[PDB]
């Protein structure tokens, strides 16, 4: 035992103690058993941010035309450097053009923004923002992401997903890059620093199965046919609630396939703006502990997938501490469409195919032409067997890698 | 019923100021009025090995049994302790200088009945 | 709390506690909030030197 | 009210420099006044088994109950036990070398009445 | 002012050799001369459960209410809780073998004014 630690206050030598919550300044442990951690050391949030090269960088608007919108430079409020400009439209779209000294090649390039939502109001209170480029005979390749409430209420960057191509574009003699939106009554979104990143790597997909119904069963057979691996974003309460949802052993059960993972999306599914922050970090917590008891390791429970797809900077910032990647929510192609080196681990979008496999199927198409990641996502109580089987055939007919979320934030 | 205030037992403290590098502070429970201690506290001053003995002799030390209890380096106290010696057991506690130079050595405690 | 661990010395079941400085030889700790490593697993100077 | 001075109860102790490698010291409640004892420290010299025993003989240790407490290895003190023993209830703590080599074995605490 | 020496209060314990595999020690705070108990050390010799009861009867074991408070694994010593029984509260300690063989119990503690 020895002599007690040298101190003033409470001192005390013990051989072995027993405790529920252990709070300490200094903690010099010989021989650490703690596999669980539920604070990660990592903060990911700006290690992705300055990767690749800067295309554009805005810090001068002599090159920028207004094809339709306005443009100025945003000297109050700036991602990077000097400036960043900001784009403001009324009862239009806005489209501004830089065209380039000489015919850039961008093969195996992707494309990655800075955005922050001031306003956009109309038919919607959000739109999608299209980097568009521009070849030599006047054919467009567009790349797009989506502009929100929340997820765009403070400076993020976007990595842009593939979207459409007029047939023919030579991506060999790009002459003139476009950023563009959808028409709204108002537009007020600032932009800044765009990115170049090396894509040229084989295309990649990502299959998440949200909520725990139990028709994850069906779908690990389904997509166990061609192994491809199958994220369970979980929430640990909803285990046993239900006929609807996977008993603890029916969890256990999957989580032993070799294709099967669990990543965190918190113990009682508290999505963001329907909770307090402080809240939603309990549940975060939560999810993780309750996770790694049921035998969910490190690399497996560093993801978490935002509840209802719900999130801004604040719950990325408390994330941040225990988490190194989420992902949002969104309906089309371009929504599960990324480059493969991100820029953001936290801002990047899932499609959906709970309303019919259309847009996925499309993304894992486009994933593998135009060598992008692309991350599907569904309910196993919205979709369908046959569903199941189309995208599973889908995937394994395509020229693709399916990849787990731990080998793609290994690969960044 | 009956009610007492209870003062707790007998202050015991040994001292010595610029123990020289090897030296000790000899802490003999012959120097309790009840013949026995139970020291708390040692404030070292600089690095000390604290050290209890059993002696052949029922007034003097001649080393018998011996175990080197702790080490402690650098300046502090080590508190709240119950290293315990005796007069009619013939035991002993020496803290030793380590310092490679001078120390104080405060020992405190209390004096416990053989 | 429980009842106190096995063991001779000074043994103790706790419920909360709260310390400046905490020495262990062993820590078996079911859930862990310490992202702030002072002292990294990794011994960096070797791996390198054979690539 | 009435004041009165606690001073703690009686001082026991148990010792044996050399014990050879095999060997133990046999902390025996009947060498204490009140022919119980609660051992606080153990300054162990060397590796050592403790081990808590209960006799079929009043007076003599012949084995009926025997647990192995604890293991220590090395040199040191195991501060802030209560290992307890009577006379009458005819309870013995044994600690044994296990060093490869002779060691002293001091052990201390207190008297409890029976 | 007044000094006068304490010694602590009456040693109790309750030893088993050889409980078999599902059996138990039974410590009773009827056996005490004051009729509380409080245990502070369970050696135990193998696996165990510790469980407190009260009974229905004044004077045996009825079971009424019943913890269990801890499992124990292997050899050892629980060492200073305060596990604590009366006899007019009825209250009973159960240390049951849960090892798959023969173990030996021994629980010491102090004996409490009802
Ligand atoms: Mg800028
Ligand atoms: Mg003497
Ligand atoms: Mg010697
Ligand atoms: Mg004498
Ligand atoms: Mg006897
Ligand atoms: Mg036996
Ligand atoms: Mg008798
Ligand atoms: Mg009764
Ligand atoms: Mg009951
Ligand atoms: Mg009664
Ligand atoms: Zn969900």
């Amino acid at each position: 035992t020895g002599l007690n630690p040298d101190g003033l206050g409470r001192t005390a030598a013990f051989s072995n103690t027993s405790a529920e919550s252990v709070s300490a300044v200094d903690a010099t442990i010989d021989r650490l058993y703690a596999q669980d951690r539920i604070e990660i050391p990592t903060d990911s949030r700006q290690l992705f941010s300055t990767r690749g090269t800067v295309l554009r960088n805005f810090e001068d608007l002599s090159g920028w035309t207004a094809n339709i919108g306005s443009l100025s430079a945003e000297t109050s409020d700036v991602y990077v450097g000097s400036q960043s400009a900001r784009l403001t439209a009324s009862s239009s779209a806005v489209d501004i053009r830089y065209s380039f000294g000489t015919a850039q090649d961008f093969t195996g390039k992707g494309f990655s923004m800075a955005l922050k939502r001031i306003d956009v109001s109309g038919s919607s209170d959000s739109t999608p923002i299209k980097i568009r480029l521009v070849d030599g005979n006047t054919n467009y390749r567009t790349f797009s992401a989506r502009c929100r409430p929340g997820g765009g209420d403070e400076w993020g960057r976007r990595d842009f997903g593939f979207e459409s191509e007029d047939t023919g574009f030579d991506v060999t003699n790009v002459q003139t890059m476009t950023v563009t939106t959808n028409s709204r009554s108002s537009i007020d979104i600032l932009v800044d620093d765009i990115r170049v990143v090396d894509s040229s790597g084989t295309g990649q997909v990502i299959v998440t199965i949200d909520d725990v119904h139990t028709g994850d069963k069906t779908a690990a057979e389904v997509f166990g046919r061609y192994g491809i691996p199958i994220g369970l974003a979980a929430n640990a309460k909803f285990l046993d609630q239900s006929s609807s949802k996977l008993t603890t052993q029916e969890f256990k059960d999957l989580l032993a396939k070799p294709h099967v993972y669990a990543v965190n999306h918190g113990y009682n599914h508290y999505d963001y703006g329907s909770y307090s922050i402080d809240e939603i970090e309990d549940d975060v917590i939560r999810g993780k502990y309750e996770l790694q008891d049921l035998g969910v390791r490190e690399p497996n429970i560093n993801h978490y997938v935002y509840p209802s797809g719900n999130y801004a900077q604040e719950s990325i910032d408390m994330l941040s501490n225990y988490h190194v990647m989420s992902w949002g929510t969104g309906a089309e192609s371009f929504d599960a469409l990324t480059p493969n080196q991100l820029t953001s681990p936290w801002h990047n979008l899932r499609c959906s195919f709970d309303s019919g496999t259309a847009e996925a199927e499309q993304a894992v198409n486009d994933a593998a032409t135009y060598n992008q990641t692309a991350h599907i996502y569904f309910h196993s109580d919205n979709v369908t067997q046959s569903e199941m089987e189309s995208v599973a055939q889908t995937i394994n007919s395509a020229d693709v890698t399916p990849i787990t979320l731990m080998d793609f934030y290994n690969q960044q | 019923t009956d009610t007492i205030v209870n003062v707790q037992g007998s202050f015991f403290s040994a001292s010595a100021s610029g123990v020289a590098d090897t030296e000790s502070l000899l802490i003999d429970p012959q120097d309790a009025k009840f013949g026995a201690i139970e020291i708390h506290n040692i404030a070292h001053g600089g690095s000390v090995d604290v050290e209890l003995l059993t002696s052949s002799d029922d007034t003097e030390l001649v080393e018998d049994a011996a175990v080197t209890l702790d080490s402690f380096t650098g300046e502090g106290i080590s508190q709240g302790n119950q290293i315990e010696a005796s007069d009619n057991t013939n035991t002993y506690i020496r803290i030793t200088n380590t310092s490679g130079g001078a120390i104080d050595i405060i020992a405190t405690g209390r004096e416990v009945s053989q």
